[PDB]
């Protein structure tokens, strides 16, 4: 009846079927959210990006926040592709932050472990922190992408 | 009306 399963799953979830980042808001202010994309897309797709996740307070976005002013409908983007690794994409009106460190808008960065963003600067009551978790599982298969399979 | 984001104005500092 799903009893030890749940167990299992409280404990600590089966992560990585095909999650590429997780994000969570450590200011108190969204709730936490899974990002992912299709592993068998990503390699089939020899493109230049696969799946992008915009964020912001808008309800199309692929994160939706609570209701800051400061932030932008999609304050920032994060792309997912290149070979095995991820980039994370700035969008607000405002700015988007990094560690304190504001970085270009709409400008590629590489990905960081437990990476945090942070919006709405300008004022100190005014600025939102997201973190960002990378899954261990994603990268290993990402590392291997297509399996050589002995014929 | 409208709903532009509320954005600084201090030539991006």
């Amino acid at each position: 009846a799903t009893q030890r399963f749940l167990i299992e799953k409280f404990s600590q979830e089966q992560i990585g079927e095909n999650i590429v980042c997780r994000v969570i808001c450590t200011t108190g202010q969204i709730p936490i959210r899974d990002l992912s994309a299709d592993i068998s897309q990503v390699l089939k797709e020899k493109r230049s990006i696969k799946k992008v996740w915009t964020f912001g307070r808008n309800p199309a976005c692929d994160y939706h926040l609570g209701n800051i002013s400061r932030l932008s409908n999609k304050h920032f983007q994060i792309l997912l592709g290149e070979d095995g690794n991820l980039l994370l994409n700035d969008i607000s009106t405002n700015g988007t932050w990094l560690n304190g460190q504001k970085v270009e808008k709409n400008s590629n960065q590489l990905l960081s472990q437990g990476d945090e963003i942070t919006v709405g600067v300008g004022v100190e009551s005014d600025i939102l922190s997201l973190v960002i978790f990378i899954n261990d599982k994603f990268k290993q298969c990402l590392e291997q992408n297509k399996v050589d399979r002995i014929r | 009306s409208l709903e532009v984001t509320e954005a600084d104005a201090t030539f991006v500092q």
